[PDB]
């Protein structure tokens, strides 16, 4: 969230953070900002990306 | 001033290096998409190269190595 | 694999910290743990922190511990005890902590299984950030003294408290 | 630029006064000419004065404490709540100091450093009240805690006082480590330490099935540290 | 797998500190050493997260936590020294007079 | 024929490239600023590449020997300008920046 | 309250961060190439 | 508010005996670690471990007995009588407390106290 | 300890960490089944909530 | 880049081997002084001072006047502590 | 260093100068500011003298108390004057002087 990157440029996930914060700054229900929030958290941890790639690896191991 | 000379030199040749890298990555990504289409053939509900980000904005593929750039 | 080696060294050295009968030996093993930690930090690309862990943890803190423990001349009878009767209580507490706390990141940070395919070609290089790279040192120094200077100064206050307390509690002027 | 620091006038004053008293005490306590006078009561009166002036500066400058809030935002947050909390803290410190003079002169506790450590811990608690980030909160808590460790052991030839200090330092350090672990888990799970960012991330989800075990255990460890601090059972037996 | 491996390293250090508290009932110096081990593990947690998240906040706080660890060890060892000086021994049976 | 566009060749020619391919460079950088997706920038990249390779071939045609010496020294010293001043001056005297 | 995080006191970063958006250490790398 | 189960009174009693042996083993472990070792056992390791394990087993046994008899009598009361209330379970709490804790305490006074206590708890449930 | 004792403890620890690696691979491979179980239980809970709200 | 640290590791291994060879070839043919604790404490404090000096020294060109004066305030606090130690006799070994 | 004087709670009185310079604030000191300043300093000197008698350092104690009082009183007067110029405190005199010069 801070924006200070470890190599002296804008942090990797800072634009996602700022989109989420700007959404929540005027949407009275946080459920309206769910998509931007999960985009921010996906940028931090890559959970869904790695899960999908592991599904691909799983199917490869099944068909071999 | 010496450092600025080197740094300006890096700035003028940046676009051609980036364009080469972009072409390389696009070709590799097409090959990987064909690979995924083959492997996930006969897996119902799949979508080849689906963007996991809702915003759809482009991000480089995550690598699963904490600090690959320093080694 | 390399992280397996360093983690194994850290595990054994830490067990030696907590289980060596002689406290001087405990301080020396503690120093081995900090060396291994510095190795991990070098793997992360944080060379400033890797060096500072040597300078401060080993060069200053461990030296303080060693000076104090060596002049104490502790006899083993004063601190000896059998630990065989703790194996169960350490087993539950360790297991519960093990089952919960080694795997806490697994649901949030799912690992990428390494496949029989060269994913290295999918690494995208942005040369723009490489024209003028910043060291760990200068990235940290860009922030400590301007945008977060209050925390810096509060840390100075903490050190001042340490100095005053050290004098008031132990000083016997000749 | 100077006017930005109106938000921290109370703290600047008390810190500077504490430094002045430290120098005064050490210069004249070591004086052969004055025959090494005890300065605990003299420094105590001057420090009571300093606390009261700090209270005046803070109470009379209620709006000014919120000046330049964007510039100070990543360091602390001053509002109505922190205003009254800090006033009550200063009033309590002044009363506690006023109760100490008979102890200073009749026991002959001559250490003026006692007053300085009390004042520095008051500085720490002032910064605790206005903390709006896990890092700032931890630093202020640690400053406060280290001052208490030292003053708990002030009767350094007493078995009781040395025992108190030893138990306090060990159990305090343990609890602080637990709290810091919780803070690290929360940062790792959310990428944030500022209280506003944490509020935005955590609101609307609590435990929506897909709960961040990292966030849940960071909260738990931080709560354990807090409960130790308020002497709540089962983290009480130090008290 | 990098991030899980870096985290379990720091985690074993933290668990070792906990075990050192549990196994050292007659040795309070090692108890202090175990507390430092826990503090080191937390510091490592901040540095790893800083890299993983590409964020500098973990690094600033790590430096400040090192300052706190230093002050903590200094004051703790002073208190150890004065306790030893009063009693002539570090055995736990001579620091149990406050009770009830 | 066409020189291999290695790091040495590009670094040695960087001043000429900046003076000659400035519009293509700026256009590419603007498009990259708007969109980091490599696929959505290939055209500006082709414009940049064509400009640079044309200038490279031109400079090779004009001053072959001086270019060869400057490129060789630049490769020998890993593109350190200070250790290559003499041949830089010889290269710029025969192939002016303009 | 309903949407407390909407209250201006809680949107401090949304107003501060744009003021430091050109500060070295948090810029997009392409800003230096075009400026 | 309670429709997440599959029940089975025999399964209830068996699982209660297992949870009670779970909880008694942990409780005995904690009790054994809290206490000091006898002075004549400071230089020898094995008997301390043996005593800790014996305390673990004894407390697991007694807590399993309470945790089994409680649910067993509770279900054996709401099956023959065929009613659901806090009265069924208060009888079970009383019999479990009385029987087990008076066998261990070897005192009729204490059994009636333990049974009374265990009922008020199940009743407050 | 003996130097050889320290080396052997290090070897045992290395084996432990490789086993931990296998455990992490196992946990990763079962993400999909855990998600499926979570989804089925969520559907059951939602159906129960909707049905009980009907009254 | 961390590439340059690898020669250091190989250098350490070789230096260790030289040490073992040199040391192993001949096998073929209760008075606690508080002042040491005090000097350790002082070294710890000024060790952290140097630690905090390093990033500041490399960052002076970017932090400008604000960073300079913030470090000056840090040093002022630590130097007040040093004056306290000096007056109390912590720096006298007689 | 980017700066922003903007306060959370807006000024309730006319803003004569949003971010007044140090010397302007000092030159804005009124008679009441000087009264506050002098009172705080005098009380501090008195406390220094009285608390210094028993140790035997009443003079140096007066000096120390006076330094504390001088710094505190100046900070308080500056607080009041700057708050008046910024519109956070009642500032009839500042508004009157502003509408004329
Ligand atoms: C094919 C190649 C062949 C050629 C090469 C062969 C090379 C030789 C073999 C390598 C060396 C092995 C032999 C070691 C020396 C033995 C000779 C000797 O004289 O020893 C005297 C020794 C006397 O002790 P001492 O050194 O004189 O010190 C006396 C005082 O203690 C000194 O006082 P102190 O203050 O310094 O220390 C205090 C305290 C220090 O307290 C302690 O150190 C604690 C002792 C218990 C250690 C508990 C485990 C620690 C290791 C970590 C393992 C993972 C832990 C994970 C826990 C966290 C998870 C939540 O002292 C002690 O308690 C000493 C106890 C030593 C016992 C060590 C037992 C280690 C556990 C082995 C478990 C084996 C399981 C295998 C699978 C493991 C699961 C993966 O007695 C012994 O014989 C014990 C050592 C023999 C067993 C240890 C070595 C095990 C290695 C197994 C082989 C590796 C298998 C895995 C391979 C993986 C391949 C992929
Ligand atoms: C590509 C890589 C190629 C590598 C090739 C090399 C591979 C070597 C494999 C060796 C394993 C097989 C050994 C076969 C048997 C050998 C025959 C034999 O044992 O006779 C030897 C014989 C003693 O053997 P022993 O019969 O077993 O007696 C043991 C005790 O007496 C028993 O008495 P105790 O029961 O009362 O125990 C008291 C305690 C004494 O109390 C202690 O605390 C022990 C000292 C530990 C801490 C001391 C260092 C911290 C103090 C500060 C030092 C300065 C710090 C800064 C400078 C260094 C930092 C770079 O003794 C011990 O616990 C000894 C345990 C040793 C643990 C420490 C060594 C491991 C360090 C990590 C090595 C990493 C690489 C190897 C692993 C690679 C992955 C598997 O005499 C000698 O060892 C000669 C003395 C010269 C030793 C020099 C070693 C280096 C010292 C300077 C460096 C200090 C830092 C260490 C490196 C740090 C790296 C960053
Ligand atoms: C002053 C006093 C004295 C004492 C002291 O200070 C104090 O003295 C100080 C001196 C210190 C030592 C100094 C130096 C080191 C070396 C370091 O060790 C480097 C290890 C790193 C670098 O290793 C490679 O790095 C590059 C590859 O990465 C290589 O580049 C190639 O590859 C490029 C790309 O194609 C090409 O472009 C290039 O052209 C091509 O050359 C490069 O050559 C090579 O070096 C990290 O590497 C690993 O990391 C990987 C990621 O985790 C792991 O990947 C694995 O996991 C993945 C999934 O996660 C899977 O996908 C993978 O399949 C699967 O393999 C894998 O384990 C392994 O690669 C370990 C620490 C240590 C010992 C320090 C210890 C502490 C001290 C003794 C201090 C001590 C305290
Ligand atoms: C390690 C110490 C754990 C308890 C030791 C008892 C012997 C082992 C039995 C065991 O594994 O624990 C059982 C009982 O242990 C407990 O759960 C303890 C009871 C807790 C009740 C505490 C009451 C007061 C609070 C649970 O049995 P299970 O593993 O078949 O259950 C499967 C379940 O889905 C997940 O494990
Ligand atoms: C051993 C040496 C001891 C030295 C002791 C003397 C100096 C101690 C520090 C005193 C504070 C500053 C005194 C110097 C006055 C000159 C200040 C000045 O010149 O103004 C500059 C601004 O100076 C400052 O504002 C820095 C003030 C330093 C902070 C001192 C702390 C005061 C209170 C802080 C409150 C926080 C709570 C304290 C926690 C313990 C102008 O800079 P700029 O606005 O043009 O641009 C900023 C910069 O160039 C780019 O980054
Ligand atoms: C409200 C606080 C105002 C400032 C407080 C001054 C701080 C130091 C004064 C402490 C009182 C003091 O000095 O005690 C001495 C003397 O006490 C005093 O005389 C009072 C000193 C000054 C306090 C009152 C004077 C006027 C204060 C007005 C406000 C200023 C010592 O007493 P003794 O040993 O002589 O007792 C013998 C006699 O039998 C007592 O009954
Ligand atoms: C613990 C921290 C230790 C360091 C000490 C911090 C406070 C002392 C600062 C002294 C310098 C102040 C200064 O020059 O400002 C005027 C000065 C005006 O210069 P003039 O116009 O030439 O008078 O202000 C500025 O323009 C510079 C601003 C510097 C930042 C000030 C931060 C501290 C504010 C608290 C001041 C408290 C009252 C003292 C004010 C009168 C001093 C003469
Ligand atoms: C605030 C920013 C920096 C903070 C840190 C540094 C602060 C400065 C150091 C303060 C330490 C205390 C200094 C004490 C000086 C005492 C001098 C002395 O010996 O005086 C005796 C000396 C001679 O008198 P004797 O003790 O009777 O011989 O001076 C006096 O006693 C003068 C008394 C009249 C003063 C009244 C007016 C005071 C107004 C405030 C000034």
């Amino acid at each position: 969230a801070s924006g200070w990157g470890i190599t002296g440029n804008k942090g990797r996930c800072y634009d996602f953070w700022m989109d989420f914060s700007e959404c929540m700054s005027h949407c009275r229900e946080p459920k309206d900002c769910t998509l931007l929030r999960e985009d921010y958290l996906e940028c931090l941890h890559h959970s869904k990306e790695f899960q999908r790639r592991n599904r691909i690896y799983k199917e490869e191991q099944r068909k071999l | 001033a010496l450092k600025e000379e080197k740094y300006a030199a890096r700035r003028t040749i940046l676009p051609i290096l980036q364009a080469e890298e972009d072409e390389r990555f696009v070709s590799e990504w097409k090959k990987y998409l064909e690979y995924e289409a083959d492997v996930m053939k006969d897996v119902p509900g799949w979508k080849v190269g689906e963007n996991v980000y809702n915003s759809g904005r482009w991000m480089p593929p995550a690598t699963g190595e904490l600090r690959p750039d320093v080694w | 694999m390399i992280l397996s080696v360093l983690s194994s060294l850290a595990l054994v050295s830490g067990l030696m910290v907590v289980r060596a009968k002689n406290p001087v030996h405990s301080v020396l093993f503690f120093i081995l743990v900090f060396c291994d930690t510095s190795g991990l930090l070098l793997l992360l690309g944080l060379d400033f922190f890797a060096m500072i862990f040597l300078v401060v943890y080993i060069g200053a803190i461990a030296v303080l511990f060693l000076f104090v423990v060596m002049m104490f001349h502790i006899q083993i009878a004063e601190i000896h005890e059998e630990v065989l009767r703790y194996l169960p209580v350490s087993g539950i507490i360790g297991l519960i902590f093990w089952w919960e706390m080694f795997f806490i990141l697994d649901n949030e940070s799912i690992p990428l299984l390494p496949t029989q395919r060269n994913t290295t070609s999918l690494r995208y290089t942005v040369y723009a950030g490489k024209v003028r790279s910043w060291t760990n040192l200068e990235t940290l120094g860009n922030l400590l003294y301007t945008y977060y200077f209050v925390w810096f100064l509060v840390s100075s206050l903490i050190l001042l408290v340490a100095m005053i307390g050290a004098i008031v509690l132990t000083m016997h002027r000749t | 630029m100077f006017n930005l620091f109106l938000a921290v006038f109370p703290e600047i004053f008390i810190i500077n006064a504490t430094f002045i008293l430290l120098i005064h005490g050490v210069v004249f306590s070591t004086s052969k000419k004055y025959d090494y006078p005890p300065l605990a009561s003299n420094v105590g009166w001057l420090g009571l004065l300093s606390v009261l002036i700090t209270l005046l500066l803070l109470a009379a400058g209620a709006p000014l404490l919120t000046i330049a809030h964007l510039f100070w935002n990543n360091l602390f947050r001053r509002d109505n709540f922190t205003y009254f909390c800090q006033i009550f803290l200063l009033l309590s410190t002044a009363g506690t100091i006023s109760m100490c003079f008979d102890f200073f002169d009749q026991e002959r506790f001559d250490a003026f450093e006692f007053i300085v450590l009390i004042l520095l811990s008051t500085c720490g608690m002032l910064f605790m009240i206005s903390a709006y980030d896990l890092i700032a909160m931890y630093l202020a808590i640690e400053l406060q805690s280290l001052c208490f460790y030292v003053i708990a052991a002030s009767k350094r030839k007493s078995e009781f006082s040395t025992e108190a200090g030893l138990k306090y330092l060990i159990l305090g350090a343990f609890s602080s480590g637990i709290l810091l672990f919780g803070c690290s888990m929360i940062y790792g799970s959310t990428g944030a330490t500022h209280f506003d960012q944490l509020a935005k991330i955590l609101t609307g989800y609590e435990i929506t099935g897909a709960r961040s075990s990292g966030i849940f255990m960071g909260i738990l460890f931080i709560a354990v540290g807090f409960l130790f601090k308020i002497t709540a059972v089962p983290f009480h037996m130090w008290a | 797998m990098d991030l899980i491996k870096y985290f379990t390293f720091s985690m074993i250090i933290f668990i070792l500190g906990i075990w050192g508290i549990l196994l050292n009932r007659r040795n309070i110096l090692i108890m202090l050493m175990s507390i430092e081990l826990m503090l080191l593990a937390v510091n490592l947690n901040f540095l790893v997260f800083s890299v993983s998240l590409d964020d500098m906040m973990g690094q600033v706080f790590a430096l400040l936590v090192l300052t706190v660890a230093a002050a903590e060890s200094a004051i703790g060892l002073a208190i150890f020294v004065i306790t030893f000086r009063v009693r002539g021994t570090i055995a736990v049976e001579f620091i149990n007079s406050i009770q009830g | 024929g066409n020189p291999i566009p290695t790091s040495a060749v590009l670094t040695a020619s960087a001043k000429h490239i900046g003076m000659r391919c400035m519009p293509e460079n700026v256009a590419f950088l603007k498009c990259k600023k708007n969109d980091p997706n490599p696929e959505k920038c290939l055209d500006k990249g082709r414009d940049v590449t064509r400009c640079v390779l044309g200038l490279l071939k031109d400079l090779h045609q004009k001053c072959q020997k001086e270019m060869d010496d400057y490129v060789g020294c630049m490769y020998y010293y890993t593109n350190e300008f200070d250790l290559c001043r003499k041949e830089q001056e010889a290269f710029e005297k025969v192939c002016p920046l303009k | 309250p309903y949407g407390f995080w909407t209250f201006e006191r809680h949107n401090a970063q949304l107003r501060w961060d744009p003021q430091i958006s050109q500060v070295a250490g948090r810029r997009d790398p392409y800003d230096d190439l075009l400026e | 508010r309670y429709l997440e189960e599959e029940d089975g009174p025999l399964m209830k009693t068996i699982k209660g005996s297992i949870t009670g042996f779970g909880a008694g083993t942990i409780y005995g472990t904690i009790l054994a670690t809290w206490k000091d070792v006898p002075r004549v056992e400071r230089n020898v390791a094995l008997p301390g471990l043996i005593r800790t394990l014996k305390m673990m087993g004894t407390h697991g046994l007694t807590f399993a007995a309470i945790g089994g008899v409680y649910i067993g009598v509770e279900q054996l009361v709401q099956n023959f009588r065929s009613k659901r209330d806090f009265y069924n379970g208060a009888i079970g709490g009383f019999v479990a407390g009385a029987s087990v804790l008076g066998y261990r305490a070897r005192s009729i006074p204490t059994a009636i106290a333990a049974g009374a206590t265990l009922a008020v708890t199940s009743a407050l449930i | 300890v003996k130097v050889l004792t320290y080396f052997g403890m290090t070897l045992a620890a290395f084996a432990f960490w490789q086993s931990m690696d296998k455990v992490h691979v196992w946990i990763a491979l079962h993400q999909d089944e855990k998600q499926e179980r979570m989804e089925k239980e969520a559907e059951v809970r939602r159906v129960r909530a909707e049905l009980l709200r009907k009254a | 880049m961390m590439l340059e640290f690898a020669p250091i590791f190989i250098y350490l291994v070789i230096s260790l081997l030289v040490s073992l060879i040199l040391l192993g070839v001949p096998f073929l043919f209760s008075r606690f002084d508080i002042r040491f604790y005090l000097v350790s404490i002082l070294f710890l404090i000024f060790d952290l001072e140097v630690t905090f000096f390093f990033p500041w020294a490399v960052s002076l060109n970017k932090i400008d006047l604000f960073g300079f004066w913030s470090m000056m305030a840090f040093l002022f606090i630590l130097t007040i502590g040093f004056l306290y130690e000096w007056k109390r006799g912590a720096l006298d070994w007689e | 260093m980017n700066t922003d004087i903007t306060a959370l709670e807006k000024a309730q009185y006319p803003v004569v100068d949003r971010n007044p310079a140090f010397t302007k604030v000092v030159g804005n000191f009124s008679t009441l500011d000087y009264l506050r300043f002098s009172t705080i300093t005098g009380i501090s000197v008195t406390v220094g003298y009285l608390s210094g008698i028993k140790p035997g350092i009443k003079g140096p104690s007066m000096v120390t108390g006076g330094l504390i009082g001088l710094m505190g009183g100046f900070m308080y007067a500056y607080q009041n004057s700057a708050g008046r110029l910024m519109g956070f405190f009642p500032n009839d005199g500042e508004v009157a002087s502003y509408q004329k010069r």
